[PDB]
């Protein structure tokens, strides 16, 4: 049926515990999940953002990988 | 370990975001990869330094002032 | 106060999900396109732009 | 004028680190001051940052921690 | 070091909003400032010695701030 | 504990130095100077000499 993979929104919440985790975090608030979300969002916007137009002075609609490293580099942090 | 964000949501993610930007606009499997690598890079990083801050406040429970904190003083709003 | 986050219980978050584990063929490129990267020249002006915008703003 | 660093004492620092690097130095007096506006305003930030901290910690008083800490965020630390 | 004056540090500090320090501020800011200067100065002589001359000018320092980063 | 950088005196920090307060003449460029800017030749030599500088340490 696939209801799961239809109504996934965003990166879930054990993501995030595992993010912390790997950061050697040890315990969260619960107000982190959101938070984190609302950062990762404006990253991805930044960069994308900037993918994006890189890829239109390629005279495409294809998005590549250098396109995302070029806008990684742009934003610094790192490759 | 080694699994941190899973693939299809962050993909969804991504689509719905670079739609505001372009429409019908595809993405290279690498290039979706590259942000997720990129994204989680980013996200760990962050907690390392929201981590100092905690600590700098004497507590094990990080919080949003933490995050706040630490993305104020990398100068990113 | 908050959750622990290494404890009892630790292991459910290190699951497989097969369903959410593989990217999807939707809106993905592929494959056999023989597209090709910026030019040195595209890239400065796309940077120009970017700088632009950002003066903008 | 806005008084930091007094302008004699900042030249005078300038030349005497740079005479390790290369002996017999001329400065445009604009590179002295070019030099003075950078370090003034690299301190304040870093001092505004600083404070940043001690204010998470609940304290006024700054302190040397503070200062790494902020260091450390904005990724200085070398 | 040692002319950078404990007034000079506490008008600094005063200017970042800075209400009150610790004793050994005045340390920690003269090491901050030792290392940067350092820094960007090194640079700035290589400009200079690149130019081929032995003065150093403000399109050197230009370069050499713009260089940190 | 600590020190106050705001309170009654601290007019003493705010005072107006002649002597000190204007770079000496010892010393700078002669402002006779013919001087030349950096051709990006020698910028980009420059950058690379540092770069390399640079990488031998870290």
């Amino acid at each position: 049926r696939k209801v799961l993979r239809d109504n996934i929104q965003g990166i879930t919440k054990p993501a995030i515990r595992r993010l912390a985790r790997r950061g050697g975090v040890k315990r969260i608030s619960g107000l982190i999940y959101e938070e984190t979300r609302g950062v990762l969002k404006v990253f991805l916007e930044n960069v994308i953002r900037d993918a994006v137009t890189y890829t239109e002075h390629a005279k495409r609609k294809t998005v590549t990988a250098m396109d995302v490293v070029y806008a990684l580099k742009r934003q610094g942090r790192t490759l | 370990t080694e699994l941190l964000i899973r693939k299809l949501p962050f993909q969804r993610l991504v689509r719905e975001i670079a739609q505001d930007f372009k429409t019908d606009l595809r993405f290279q499997s690498a290039a979706i990869g590259a942000l997720q690598e990129a994204s989680e890079a980013y996200l760990v990083g962050l907690f390392e330094d929201t981590n100092l801050c905690a600590i700098h406040a004497k507590r094990v429970t990080i919080m949003p002032k933490d995050i706040q904190l630490a993305r104020r003083i990398r100068g990113e709003r | 106060d908050g959750e622990e986050l290494i404890g009892d219980g630790m292991e459910r978050d290190y699951r497989a999900i097969p369903e959410l584990d593989a990217y999807e063929a939707e809106g993905l490129a592929l494959d056999d396109e023989d597209v090709e990267e910026l030019t040195a020249s595209q890239r400065e002006a796309a940077e120009r732009a970017m700088r632009q915008r950002d003066r903008e703003a």
